[PDB]
């Protein structure tokens, strides 16, 4: 329900305390996912500048052409 | 006359004496062509199971019983 505390468990909240430091939105497969991608995740992160960009460890054929980094 | 007697059982032996060709190629190639439709039809389920991330217990299949048990 807050960054700091969610209410589900495969989702993270790493809020930034400091000027220096980046903001990330982790979000990880689970429960009606698939097997294949069961044990995986996805999360997208915020530069201290405002730059927001997406990660991912599926594999590539999994990987859209928007989080294809 | 004695001669159309034998000719009839000369002829009831060429006829009786037929090769049986092997047919039980046919049939268990035909069994196990059934089998193979009858296995096939539970991939779609498998597989729907296996992409929701079901368990084992979770794989609800609609399969009933047949004469052969594979």
């Amino acid at each position: 329900s807050t960054a700091a505390v969610t209410g589900q468990t495969g989702l993270t909240i790493t809020y930034p305390a400091s000027a220096t430091e980046s903001a990330a939105i982790q979000g990880t497969f689970g429960n009606s996912a698939a097997i294949k991608i069961k044990n995986q995740t996805l999360t997208w992160t915020r530069t201290p500048e405002g730059a927001w960009s997406c990660a991912t460890t599926v594999e590539a054929k999994f990987k859209p052409a928007g989080c294809a980094s | 006359t004695l001669i159309e007697l034998m000719i009839v059982v000369a002829i009831i032996g060429i006829l009786a004496a037929i090769a049986i060709p092997q047919y039980q190629n046919y049939i268990a190639k035909s069994q196990v062509s059934r089998v193979m439709s009858e296995t096939g039809s539970l991939k779609t389920v498998i597989e729907t199971c296996i992409l929701d991330g079901k368990t084992a217990a979770n794989c609800e299949l609609g399969w009933t019983n047949s004469n052969l048990l594979g």
